[PDB]
């Protein structure tokens, strides 16, 4: 019955892309909740990444699929946006 | 993929959601999961399971009216399902009808499903009633790339009979 | 018995239903409604979501003659809220 410190959200970024990314920012939106996309150069047109209320870059210089897997590039996103 | 699994008796049905429960109430599962399992002749075997959402989970969301996604969210917030969240208890749980979902994509079986690439020139989707869509990335302009997966919608349809 | 429907007692009773019709009607200029191309159409879905498209698509000349009824959007959910 033990739920984390920090556990309440104003703020929500979804580590992925394309449909599934855009069913969460749904949910969060309905949920009063501001969302935040990462896109990869090459996606760089995704719907998803215009869906979110704030989206950044990631993986810059590497291959598309490896940039969608750099974990602390998302982080650091997560954290600087808040 | 499609729900409920319909070729199947209810009371069949309803053994196998046990036992994927029994295994989560062990092991303390929380947020979203599924388990599966391989039936044959009725009997089951858990294969796996999946520690996170699917692709497929719209159409769990048509037949039962709840919205997984937003749950997901809701639990990892702390909260309760059925005191905050608001489900009922388990065998009050709707079961509406069912559903359907297929992938579209570009992927072209006369060319062994390799996956099209190129500019989308018209992209007009359909709606109605029992009609679901959850799109990928396809809008008229748009430009398919190699990089990633092929799928431009999921199109998902639910009605009280199957047929 | 042949089309299916239930007895009046046993018709379901699902959440709740919001329909709003979207127009070119505008609400600065006294609701008039607008004429000309559409550019760009772009329609939401996802659950809970369903949509009734009258005239809208890109390209698509709104002509005076007509109404102004460019898609019916209804949402669904068990809760009103």
């Amino acid at each position: 019955g033990l739920v984390p410190r920090g556990s309440h959200m104003k703020k929500l970024l979804v580590a992925n892309r394309g449909e599934i990314a855009v069913r969460v920012f749904r949910a969060c939106n309905e949920l009063g909740l501001s969302t935040v996309a990462v896109y990869a150069r090459e996606d760089e047109y995704s719907v998803h990444r215009f869906k979110a209320d704030e989206s950044y870059l990631i993986g810059q210089g590497k291959k598309p699929i490896d940039a969608y897997l750099d974990i602390d590039d998302i982080i650091r996103v997560a954290l600087e946006s808040g | 993929e499609i729900a409920p699994a319909v070729g199947l008796s209810p009371d069949f049905r309803n053994e196998i959601c046990e036992a994927a429960v029994k295994l989560c109430k062990n092991v303390g599962y929380v947020n979203a999961g599924t388990v599966e399992f391989l039936v044959k002749d009725d009997k089951f075997y858990f294969i796996e399971v999946n520690p996170r959402v699917q692709v497929e989970h719209t159409i769990t969301e048509l037949i039962t009216g709840v919205d997984i996604v937003q749950a997901q969210i809701l639990i990892a917030q702390g909260k309760d399902l059925h005191r905050e969240i608001g489900l009922p208890a388990q065998s009050e749980i709707p079961l509406l009808g069912s559903a359907i979902q297929c992938r579209i994509t570009t992927e072209d079986p006369q060319n062994g499903f390799l996956p099209d690439t190129g500019k989308i020139d018209t992209y007009r989707s359909p709606g109605g009633f029992g009609i679901r869509l959850d799109v990928g990335n396809a809008y008229a302009g748009y430009e398919v790339t190699p990089y990633f997966d092929s799928l431009l919608v999921k199109v998902c349809t639910f009605a009280n009979e199957f047929s």
